[PDB]
């Protein structure tokens, strides 16, 4: 997102966002703490104190319900557009 | 509940029923059951796996069960299951085919409804004409002129595919088979008549002998086989 | 309930559940089985881990018939409704025969309960072993009975924790023209192999099978026999 | 939460949350910096950093309720040309369970269908339907309901 | 650990060790030569909960009788920092109604206040094993 | 600690032969807060527990851990309050169903083994939960003299010359494990007074006559009654004394 | 986790988190309170009205589980209704075997059980709701019984049920139940409502007031409209 | 009572069970069936025949009733359990009806008790496809065809088992009305439709056919062997 | 899996009526008009091998002999609802000597949609909803009439209605050759034009299915011959 | 998630999803309004037809002669329920001979509809009500929710785009009351009409029209039956 803002414009791409966009949990041990760190910067820099700036994010995942709710919010994901297979 | 239930009857993405295997693969690991069927006889030749010098000796056989006066049974698996089987092929007892398809009934049940674990035991059945029967879990069975089934079964089967000769086969051949294809199939070099259980169903007078071997018969046949087998190694 | 079996066959064809369930019968306190020429005697440490415990309270061999007594290595709680069990079946046979219940036969009829556990809807097995002895035809029996429902004919034979080893000192001490005085004799020094501490009156319960019956030994007659190990 | 692993842990981490309970409340008493923390699952959170020595006050804030949704709908409507028809407590009603994002998010997609028919206005029935994109209800053909 | 219980043997050298997980730490650490003693800073009793709260309320300003008692047995879980909130919290609740003083009904929603946070507080019973 | 599949959620064993769930029932009784002490002597029982009422908006004579299932057998209840009704009201109608079937007082060792033997097929069937409480009865047998018999989540029971359940338990049973050892057959008001002193010692707290409940049974009057807060008082002023 | 998701699993803490959670349900409702004062008992719920198209009366959170015995609710208003008729069937059995009226702590001690017998079993779920038992009679007297969710029935001087519940508690122990009278206390109950009311927050709420007493016979009934609208006008007024 | 689910709906509106079941009958020896002018013919392959397996106990070919016989592919024990049930239903037929049942009929109350096990609670579904032939009343040979979903058709010549695809399409090809002209030639032709996937030949070949008014006969492999000589000998003529 | 029959989606629907739903349009299409003169039904068989006899392919049954019934989807669940409509009727006529409405022929058969659970049901009760879709039309009181049924429970009358894999086509094909002022003859033949269109194969008097209820007339399914006759046209 | 795939597991926020996945069931039917007055109480429906060659669903059904109500949800639900109500009504007439009382009534609804929100493997009926009546104590509009509670409404709208027409119906509340049977209607008609888009009317085929009163029965107004209801209100803004 730094690198990101040093242009007037940015689209940033998310691939598969459901490896690192899993939803927060405690299993006990410290499972899926690390990648859920990577989450929680991401959800920093679309919707945290500082503003985002002028980046459309764009993400795709087969697996969205496994995303966490935060990531999942307005302001970070905004549109929701659905891939239902074609009639 | 839907969270605990683990499916057990129910079909796999390739069309098999994962438990019917998984019991199958249970009764391969339990002790060699062998069975012989002659002209004047058949015989249930089966591995004893208690054998620690501890173990009393108090029952008529260990893993042969009488289920009437013509009909005999040996059982392959887990033992507590057999215990059900037997009891209840007592309660439905006939001819010897229709005693072995109403347990099969019995054990295709587990294994199309009720959530239950299927009876992981494969039974080998022998009575009165002569005729051997073998059941698995799935409750499919199926009549044999020798069979085996247990540890090693395939090779005890493929042994018996090349010695058994069809129609002409008397009890003491087919004893003596038995005591051969014990020998491959067991590990034990010299295969005593203590790790070894025989039982022969005979008719004489016009009624059926379901007898045990005792151990001193026993012990003749391990040694007629292991001095034939000695005048074998004389060729050589 | 539950109408789905607990227990399954894994991928190798083992009833998992019921090996666990055999883990707590290894993990249990010592059960000792020795069947000699005139009897059967069982013994088992009956070890609490504190003295506000009342040992006579609650015994751990447990009378079945006025031949057959029970003692286990496992779950406490489980032992009790096997107890049940056998005593119902006890009678179950009784009334119909008018005759005392073989040894066999309850250990068949008690097993039979243990497997059904173990196929049952929403149950978990057993997790204790039982040690059946019993007096018929004038010869001693000795029975164990695996929570798979398996049951086994123990001319000696060592339960719970450290029963390996004690199974192996049976092989070494054990002979076929044993009285039933040298068998209890034998059965607290099996028990003391896997004992910790020292062993009192109170913290073993022996039980003995005649011609007179089955009787669990006081614990001023434990005393007598406790005296001869040392 | 702190732990305790036989094999691997976030030990790391751990040491810089000690760090960060000895500077809210430690050895020396810092009384001259305040201190704000945010998060969304605070049942995951260290006890000791829940502390009332080092996080006094808990403040649960809630799901904005239906007071608090229209005017949360107005709030972010005051640089958007609306026009002065709009029901902002119809608006409410129809947005049980939204948060202050989605209600937001209302008033964003309300304009971009304004745009997307041409109006420099927006009506109430451009906000009603913003309602439905921001619901983001998956596509159904029940129709049969009724 | 070879300093506190090694080869060298410490002479005139004591050690204070904290933590609030003591399940977490190696046994090496809490065994007996190395943390001889290991003591238990448990949560405040009925009596230690009163001890501390007429700690913490005493600069406090206040008019008419205060049922120390009566917060205590709300008080029931706290420990040392929330009977200091407690206080603190009575405070602000005189601030905000403009009162230079607290008074027993200031306590009583500061203590019942207070009991609503410790629930989003999670297991807090570790001891060294 | 090894976990296999559900051993954890519901009543099957761990791969090390463990029934989790129900040992998460024994950490329910440690939920109250509150600790039990139940004391055998000579020729009483005393079960003795303390007694908390956060606010005086809850009326005090409703919070009662003591229960009377009969007229000559009494419990202490620790654990989850709504749990423990259920056990009472269990043991309430066994024991009168005891009575109507066999004609006689049901004897506390057969009480606890009915409601042991009810909790155990919790620990069996995975459809139920452990009641997260544990039972300890007191009463006087025709023979055998007084008795104290505890009765866990598991289906576990023994007789006890001195038990304790809750919270400090583990350090109750200390106390009360030194005091047995000076081997003195209690009188009854020794019993009370070491009753009380185990729960008094271990919380550090001093009772009022109004924090704790004190439950007996004698052989002169085998009946179970609750001590008013007078007689408690009494024992308290007799203890402060000495 | 997987350790909250059924009533028959207990967390390595041991806590039933599925009946933690119906009590939750509980503190999400709009408050209930209930005094026992002298004579009798007096039940007041603050009843938001979450329309102006729902008539006067409608989501009554006060029952009558039997002609001496009055239920406020707070939680799920389905399993709230659920559990006033098995009071009600509770009650009507306990007439129709022992020929008397049912005893309070007789009653919430049969109804409490009902509502734990729903706290073991995945196959059931805890209820949502927690209610409070008043009754009177001359024999007995004046008795308030509360049960949670969990199973857990306690008698109360005065208690508080929904999200104000400790606001109101404070309020209600600023009163001398023990020595006014059900006249001085529809007022107290009034003017407590009022205070734990959120007008910024939900608003538009009203005061359902019932009692059971001895100017009521031993009968439960709500306060009449002239003694309610009197009480509002104090409880109005309290706020200045 | 286990009351579960079994059989549900995919999201694409598919019952997997039913298709698993189908999977399995994929697994089965090959059963082909003709259905001649005045006679059927059932065919069916045997798996790894073994010298010492008794052959009159593992039997594909069943009758159902002195007019209909009916040969599986898929999971023997399943077949086991639909045979009974159906033969049981042929005798409650006669009794109440005081005629030998029809083919359709049959075929429509196994179809039935097939498509219940895939709409039952607790209930896996039958893993057999069943070849139904027989004659009616009036002298109409008659063949039908069910599979594990419940769904029953009427067939001039059909395979199930593993290598029903090859059998059914060397079966269009090769079934006209001069191939079905004479019983011979029938039973020829289902020779014919097992070699294609029988790779040993006859031994591994189990024939019975029925002829109108008469009762189900079992082919004696002698019998068999004389016909795929002839088979055999057609070949070289046409070359 | 995890779900169970008896589930809500977050968007209100029953997942299995939904899953339901969607095995109609892997079934054969059909196309039922209603007309003033009597209902028309036609499906498309779908031979998938020559060696199938048609006849076999029974998809438009005699609920009575005013109604018939046009079944497309999981043809092995509709035996279960013909079952009980050829119940049903015979049993109204039997408590009430009179022919049974073709709507309430629908209602009844409905009602077993959605009777369908897990738990807390009979031994009888069915698992799964009834993935068929059917097409009854009759004559009764109120002349001729076609009403359509759904795995969901849900019947509602239709002037002309198409069901099957060619649903979406065929019902834009229906809609613009369908007026209600319109004769019998030409409700045959429109439907077996777009049938001809939708289908396969190339259409013929055997891999279809043609059945009128008049007025007056009983159900009638079309032979061979009748077949050719509005065949030969197109 | 984990807490929406039974109606027996609370969610940590104190709800129950599958209850609330019910309720949007409700909102996913075509919108209806229910109104009463001092002697009437009418129900007023949008039918919806799923293409124009099909009849328009029918919403209000008939449960007895003094009660009716007004479907939006899964119609077999809808008629599971309606069985019900039309049996206890019926069974009231057998016992007591009297109409059964409409308070009484959706109350043994509410107590049915809840047994299935509570059970292991039951789902909540999916079908909101709106239930009108007259009996003793007059009119009555109940409004029946999937969660299994029920509110006595005097004026209330259920279904798809319903909340616009509580907005009408909130701002006409007060002259409800007094209103005869023909501007109650067109009450109705006008609320039942901010639901529609901007583009559709209200038309004889789309509407229909239940009125119970105080010497009149519950009659059911349909696409002939309408017009004289339709003609008199004017052409929305």
């Amino acid at each position: 997102f730094e690198m990101a803002r040093t242009k007037k414009a940015c689209l940033i791409f998310f691939d598969e966002i459901d490896a690192i966009g899993g939803a927060r949990f405690d299993d006990g041990a410290g499972g899926d703490n690390e990648v859920q760190r990577t989450m929680l910067e991401l959800i920093n820099q679309l919707d945290g104190f500082d503003p985002r700036g002028n980046i459309k994010v764009l993400m795709a995942t087969n697996r969205p319900d496994t995303l966490d709710p935060a990531l999942m919010r307005p302001g970070r994901l905004d549109r929701k557009i659905e891939f239902s297979l074609p009639d | 509940s839907r969270r605990y239930d683990s499916r057990t009857t129910i079909f796999s993405p390739e069309g098999r029923l994962y438990q019917v295997e998984y019991a199958m693969e249970a009764i391969g690991h339990a002790g060699t059951c062998l069975g012989i069927l002659a002209n004047d006889g058949v015989l249930l030749a089966a591995e004893r796996r208690n054998i620690h010098k501890l173990l009393d000796e108090v029952f008529f056989s260990e893993k042969i069960y009488k289920l009437n006066e013509d009909m005999a049974c040996s059982v392959a698996g887990i033992t507590s299951d057999a215990n059900v089987l037997t009891n209840e092929l007592r309660l439905i007892a006939i001819p010897c085919e229709q005693l072995v398809t109403a347990l099969c009934d019995i054990k295709q049940a587990y294994t199309q409804f009720g959530g239950k674990r299927p009876f992981g035991v494969s039974l080998l059945y022998i009575g009165w004409g002569f005729q051997l029967y073998q059941s698995d879990p799935s409750g499919n069975y199926g009549g044999w002129k020798a069979t085996c089934i247990g540890n090693n079964s395939a090779a005890a089967v493929s042994m018996l595919k090349q010695d058994y000769k069809e129609g002409e086969m008397t009890l003491k051949s087919a004893l003596a088979l038995a005591i051969k294809v014990l020998n491959k199939t067991m590990d034990v070099s010299k295969l005593s008549a203590e790790k070894v259980e025989i039982a022969t169903l005979t008719r004489e007078n016009g009624k059926t002998v379901i007898r045990v071997l005792k151990q001193k018969e026993v012990e003749q046949l391990i040694k007629k086989h292991e001095e034939e087998e000695a005048k074998a190694e004389r060729e050589k | 309930g539950y109408s789905f079996s607990l227990t399954t066959f894994s991928p190798s064809g083992k009833l998992v559940q019921i090996e666990y369930a055999l883990a707590a019968v290894a993990g249990g306190a010592p059960s000792v089985g020795i069947k000699a020429a005139n009897g059967v005697v069982l013994a088992t440490e009956k070890k609490q881990k504190s003295i506000l415990y009342d040992e006579r309270s609650v015994h751990k061999v447990e009378p079945i018939t006025k031949h057959i007594g029970l003692v286990y290595s496992g779950m406490g709680p489980d032992y009790r409704v096997l107890v049940h069990r056998a005593r119902k079946l006890a009678q179950q046979y009784y009334l119909v025969y008018q005759e005392p219940i073989p040894t066999a036969q309850l250990v068949q009829r008690v097993a039979s309960v243990m497997q059904e556990y173990t196929q049952s809807g929403g149950v978990r097995p057993f997790g204790v072993s039982l040690l059946i002895c019993g007096w018929n035809e004038g010869r001693p029996y000795l029975f164990q009975s695996d929570p798979s429902g398996a049951y086994f004919a123990w001319k000696a034979t060592a339960m719970g924790k450290n029963y390996v080893n004690g199974k192996t000192f049976l092989e070494k001490r054990y002979n076929e023209d044993l009285e039933l005085e040298d068998a209890i004799h034998t059965a607290i020094l099996t028990l003391k192999e896997s004992f910790e501490g020292q062993m009192t009156e109170d913290n073993i319960e022996v039980g003995i099978c005649n011609e007179a019956g089955f009787r669990r030994l006081t614990p001023t007659e434990v005393k007598d026999y406790l005296a001869a190990i040392a | 939460k702190r732990f305790d692993s036989e094999k691997a842990g976030d030990r790391e981490v751990q040491r810089t949350m000690l760090e960060l309970l000895n500077q809210l409340d430690g050895f020396q008493p810092n009384t001259q910096v305040k201190v704000i923390a945010a998060t969304n699952r605070v049942d995951i959170l260290d006890p000791a950093l829940l502390r009332s020595g080092r996080l006094d006050r808990k403040i649960e804030f809630p799901m904005p309720n239906e007071e608090a949704r229209a005017r949360i709908m107005q709030i972010h409507s005051r640089k958007m040309n609306v026009s002065p028809d709009v029901n902002y407590e119809e608006l409410a009603r129809c947005t049980d369970d939204f948060n202050g994002a989605q209600c937001k998010a209302v008033c964003v997609e309300a304009g971009m269908i304004a745009l997307r028919r041409g109006a420099t206005e927006l009506t109430h029935e451009d906000y009603m339907e913003g309602i439905l994109e921001v619901q983001a209800k998956k596509k159904a053909n029940l129709q049969y309901y009724a | 650990l070879n300093q506190m219980d090694g080869f060298d043997t410490l002479h005139r050298v004591k050690m204070i060790m904290a933590t609030n997980r003591p399940d977490t730490l190696d046994p090496a650490l809490l065994r007996p030569g190395r943390l001889d003693r290991k003591i238990h800073i448990d949560l405040p009793n009925e009596q230690a909960r009163l001890d501390i709260l007429k700690i913490h309320a005493g600069p406090i300003t206040k008019h008419g009788e205060i049922d120390y008692e009566a917060i205590v047995k709300l008080s029931d879980g706290f420990n040392g920092a929330d009977l200091r909130n407690v206080c603190t919290e009575a405070g602000m609740f005189a601030i905000r109604a403009d009162h230079d003083f607290v008074v027993q009904e200031d306590f009583m929603k500061a203590v019942r206040k207070v009991a609503d946070s410790k629930k989003l507080e999670s297991k807090l019973d570790y001891k060294p094993v | 600690g090894s976990s296999a599949g559900f051993d954890r959620h519901i009543t099957i064993f761990s791969p090390e032969g463990r029934l989790y769930q129900v040992e998460y029932a024994f950490k329910a009784i440690n939920q109250g807060g509150l600790t039990s002490v139940a004391v055998r002597g000579k020729d009483c029982a005393v079960i003795v527990t303390q007694k908390k009422v956060p606010d005086k908006l809850l009326d005090s004579s409703t919070v009662t851990h003591l229960f009377k299932i009969t007229e000559n057998i009494g419990c202490v209840m620790t654990g989850m309050t709504a749990d423990s009704r259920s056990q009472v009201q269990r043991a309430r109608y066994e024991a009168a169903n005891w009575k109507y079937k066999y004609g006689y007082e049901i004897p506390v060792d057969m009480l606890c083994k009915r409601i042991a033997d009810i909790s155990q097929v919790y620990t069996q069937n995975a459809e139920m939960r452990p009641l997260g409480c544990c039972m300890i009865l007191i009463g006087i047998d025709e023979e055998q003299g007084p008795q104290v018999y505890k009765c866990d989540p598991a289906g576990y029971y023994c007789g006890f010359k001195a038990t304790a359940a809750g919270v400090k338990q583990t350090e109750s049973t200390s106390f009360l494990e030194k005091k047995v050892k000076k081997k003195f057959d209690w009188t009854f008001e020794q019993t009370v007074e070491t009753a009380i002193t185990c729960l008094s010692t271990v919380l550090s707290i001093d009772f009022k006559p109004s924090e704790i409940e004190v439950g007996v049974v004698t052989v002169e009057n085998p009946k179970f009654r609750i001590l008013t807060e007078a007689e408690i008082d009494a024992h308290l002023v007799a203890l402060a004394e000495r | 986790t997987g350790y909250d998701l059924s009533a028959s699993t207990f967390s390595p803490d041991g806590r039933v988190f599925q009946v933690e959670y119906a009590m939750k349900a509980v503190e999400n409702s709009s408050t209930a309170i209930g005094i026992r004062c002298k004579d009798g008992v007096v039940f007041g719920v603050e009843k938001l009205v979450l329309s102006k198209l729902y008539e006067e009366g409608s989501n009554k959170r006060l029952f009558n589980v039997d002609r001496h015995v009055g239920m406020a609710v707070a939680g799920l208003l389905a399993d709230a209704r659920s559990l006033a008729d098995i009071a009600r069937e509770e009650a009507s059995n306990f007439r129709s075997n022992f020929g008397y009226n049912i005893p309070l702590k007789h009653l919430a001690d049969r109804v409490a059980m009902y509502v734990h017998a729903y706290t073991l079993y995945s196959a059931v779920r805890p209820f949502g709701c927690s209610f409070m038992l008043g009754s009177y009679s001359v024999n007995d007297g004046a008795q308030l019984y509360m049960i949670d969710p969990s199973g857990v029935s306690y008698g109360y001087w005065g208690c508080a049920i929904g999200k104000a519940r400790q606001a109101a508690k404070t309020e209600i122990e600023k009163l001398q139940m023990k020595e006014m009278t059900c006249r001085d206390i529809v007022k107290e109950v009034a003017k407590i409502i009022y205070i734990v009311h959120d007008e910024v927050k939900d608003k538009a709420f009203e005061l359902e007031l019932s009692w059971v007493g001895e100017l009521t016979n031993g009968r439960h009934e709500i306060v009449p409209k002239d003694i309610r609208e009197e009480a509002e006008k104090y409880a109005k007024e309290s706020l200045k | 009572s286990y009351d579960r689910a079994i059989t549900v709906f995919s999201p694409d509106g598919h019952l997997f069970q039913v298709e698993y079941a189908q999977e399995a009958v994929k697994k089965g020896s090959t059963a082909v069936g003709v259905r001649g002018r005045d006679i059927v013919v059932l065919g069916v392959e045997k798996k790894s025949v073994a010298k010492l397996q008794d052959e009159r106990t593992v039997r594909k070919i069943c009758a159902l009733d002195d007019n209909v016989c009916m040969a599986f592919a898929g999971l023997t024990a399943d077949a086991r359990i639909v045979i009974n049930r159906a033969r049981v239903e042929c005798q409650s037929h006669r009794l109440t009806v005081e005629d030998p049942v029809t083919v359709e009929y049959i075929t429509r109350y196994i179809a039935s008790l097939k498509q219940r096990y895939t709409q039952s609670n607790g209930r896996r579904p039958f893993g057999i496809s069943a070849l139904i032939v027989g004659f009616d009343f009036d002298g109409t040979p008659r063949l039908y065809q069910t599979d594990p979903s419940g769904t029953y058709h009427a067939w001039k010549a059909n395979a199930i088992g593993r290598g029903a695809k090859s059998v059914r399409e060397f079966l269009e090809k090769n079934y006209t009305d001069e191939a079905i002209e004479t019983d011979d030639l029938t039973i020829k032709l289902v020779i014919k439709a097992l070699l294609e996937v029988v790779q040993s030949g006859g031994k591994n070949i189990e024939l019975a056919v029925m002829r109108r008014d008469q009762s189900l006969k079992i082919l004696n492999p002698e019998e068999i062997e004389k016909y795929v000589a002839e088979i055999e000998k057609e070949k070289e003529e046409n070359e | 899996y995890d779900r169970g029959v008896n589930t809500f989606s977050p968007e209100g629907r029953l997942f299995q009526v939904e899953y339901a739903i969607e095995a109609i349009k892997l079934g054969s299409t059909a196309i039922g008009i209603q007309t003033s003169e009597g209902v028309c039904l036609a499906v498309e068989k779908r031979i998938t091998s020559p060696l199938m006899e048609p006849s076999s392919i029974e998809k438009i049954v005699e609920i009575d002999a005013h109604i018939g019934c046009a079944m497309s989807g999981l043809i092995a669940d509709a035996k279960t609802l013909i079952d009980k409509a050829r119940v049903e009727t015979q049993n109204h006529w039997f408590t009430y000597n009179e022919t049974m409405t073709v709507e309430s022929v629908t209602q009844a058969v409905s009602n077993l949609a959605l009777q369908f659970g897990e738990e807390d049901a009979d031994p009888g009760a069915m698992s799964r909803p009834f993935g068929v879709a059917l097409l009854f039309g009759g004559v009764d009181e109120k002349g001729p009439q076609l009403f359509h049924m759904d795995p969901s429970g849900t019947f509602v009358q239709c002037d002309a209605r198409a069901i099957g894999s060619a649903s979406e086509g065929a019902q834009s094909s229906l809609q613009e050759v369908y007026h209600k002022s319109m004769t019998l003859k030409e409700a045959i033949k429109s439907s077996l034009i777009i049938l001809k269109q939708v289908m396969e194969e190339k259409l013929n008097a055997t891999n279809i299915e043609l059945a009128t209820v008049q007025p007056g007339q009983n159900f009638h399914m079309f032979t061979k011959e009748e077949l050719e006759e509005v065949i030969k046209d197109i | 998630n984990q807490y929406d795939n039974d109606v027996t597991v609370w969610s940590p926020q104190g709800r129950i999803h599958q209850i609330e996945y019910a309720m949007e069931a409700v909102k996913q039917g075509s919108a209806t309004v229910g109104l009463k007055s001092k002697t009437h109480a009418v129900l007023v429906a949008l039918k919806r037809a799923q293409s124009e060659l099909a009849a328009h669903q029918k919403k209000i059904l008939h449960v007895d002669n003094h009660i009716g109500i007004s479907i939006a949800g899964l119609t077999a639900d809808a008629r599971l329920l309606c069985n019900f109500m039309r049996q206890e009504c019926l069974d009231s007439r057998f016992v007591f001979d009297r109409p059964l009382p409409v308070s009484r009534l959706v109350s043994l609804i509410g107590s049915k509809t809840q047994i299935p929100t509570q059970r292991y493997g039951r789902r909540p009926y999916g079908v909101g009500l709106l239930i009108a009546g007259y009996d003793d104590m007059g009119p009555h509009i109940f409004q029946t929710c999937p969660s299994a509670n029920y509110f006595d409404c005097r004026a209330m709208s259920i279904g798809a785009r319903s909340q616009s027409a509580r907005t009408y119906l909130e701002r006409h509340m007060s002259e409800f009351m007094e209103c005869n049977l023909n501007e109650l209607v067109k009450h109705g008609l006008r609320a039942l009409r901010e639901t529609l888009p901007a583009e559709q009317d209200l038309t004889t085929k789309n509407v229909s029209i239940g009125i119970v009163g105080k010497d009149l029965e519950f009659t059911i107004y349909d696409d002939d039956d309408v017009s004289p209801f339709l003609e008199g209100l004017e052409e929305r803004p």
